[PDB]
């Protein structure tokens, strides 16, 4: 007997991402966690933990 | 209005007039897509439709 997930995960388009999927012909994968690293704390060096 | 010359005397007159419509006709043309026309009716599946 093993434990596991009961259902999908999901992913929307909603919010930000449908901004750039209908103006450009493109789409992000967690736009607001893509940004949150770019703009909100730059220059900070990736670390696993 | 008579006057005192040898002129013939005026019999009174009548004069009576007939004027009719004229009919006028417009006409515009619209073409709306086959594909506009039907996702109308398409249900909601996603913010992004």
């Amino acid at each position: 007997a093993m434990s596991g997930p009961a259902a999908y995960a999901s992913y929307v388009v909603r919010g930000a991402n449908l901004v750039t999927a209908v103006s450009y012909g493109r789409a992000m994968r967690n736009f607001e966690q893509f940004m949150a690293r770019i703009v909100d704390h730059p220059n900070a060096l990736p670390s696993v933990e | 209005i008579a006057h005192g010359d040898g002129r013939r005397p005026n019999k009174q007159r009548q004069y009576i007039v007939m004027k009719a419509c004229n009919k006028h006709h417009i006409g515009a043309e619209i073409e709306l897509a086959a594909a506009d026309i039907e996702l109308l009716f398409a249900e909601k599946e996603t913010p992004l439709d």
